[PDB]
Parts: C-alpha cells; structure tokens; sequence
C-alpha cells in the first residue's frame, strides 16, 4: 500500500528566539535570533517586519 | 517562590471573594501586589495555563 517509516531528529541547545503570539494565544512565527543578518535585524527590532 | 500549590499554612488565612472595581492587595495561590481587578469573558485558557 506504499507506506514509509520517518522518523526526523535533530540536536537541541540552549539560544534565544523572538516568539510571535497571535490573538488566541497560539505560537505563529518564530526566527532563531542567531541563525543569519535579517534574524539579527528582527531579533534587535524585537519585529517581524 | 511565590507561585505554585506547594503552600505553607504557618499563616492561615479564609478564601475571600474576588472583588471588582476597587483598589485591593491580592494574594492569587501565592501571586502578591495591589490593583484592581475586572471579571472579562476569557477563552485563551487551556487545561493547563
Ligand atoms: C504504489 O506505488 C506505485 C509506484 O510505482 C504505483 O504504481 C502503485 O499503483 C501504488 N499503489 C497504490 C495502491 O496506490
Ligand atoms: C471610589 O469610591 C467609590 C465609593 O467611595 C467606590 O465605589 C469606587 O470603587 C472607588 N474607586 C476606586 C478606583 O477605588
């Protein structure tokens, strides 16, 4: 019937995030503050735009 | 310290009703501080927040 086994894993550590809440509570975006420039740009504006 | 369901009843006191609309101290299961409180129709709430 053309089924899969996955299974994804990837290492964790401890690094800041800017997190974005909506109206209802619920996680919608988030961006690694350290990953490239715009992150650094986003994470120092605390804006996702 | 000063959140949780750990409590200590070295000082015993008797549950109060919340009131609304005056200045009060509070003291939510171990929440403490002054202000004034209003009853809104929430529903951002799960099973555990
Ligand atoms: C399973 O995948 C193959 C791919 O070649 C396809 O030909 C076949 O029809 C698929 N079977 C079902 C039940 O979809
Ligand atoms: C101000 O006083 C009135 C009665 O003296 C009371 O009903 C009201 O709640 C008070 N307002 C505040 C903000 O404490």
């Amino acid at each position: 019937d053309n089924e899969t086994l996955e299974y994804w894993v990837t290492p964790l550590s401890r690094r800041q995030y800017l997190l974005n809440f909506d109206e209802h509570g619920v996680i919608t975006n988030a961006v690694d503050c350290s990953s490239s420039f715009l992150s650094e740009i986003q994470c120092k504006t605390q804006s996702f735009a | 310290i000063n959140s949780g369901t750990t409590c200590s009843n070295d000082l015993l006191y008797s549950n109060t009703e919340v009131s609304t609309g005056v200045c009060v101290n509070y003291d939510l299961y171990g929440i403490t501080g002054q202000g004034i409180f209003k009853e809104v129709s929430a529903a951002y709430y799960n099973n555990w927040q």
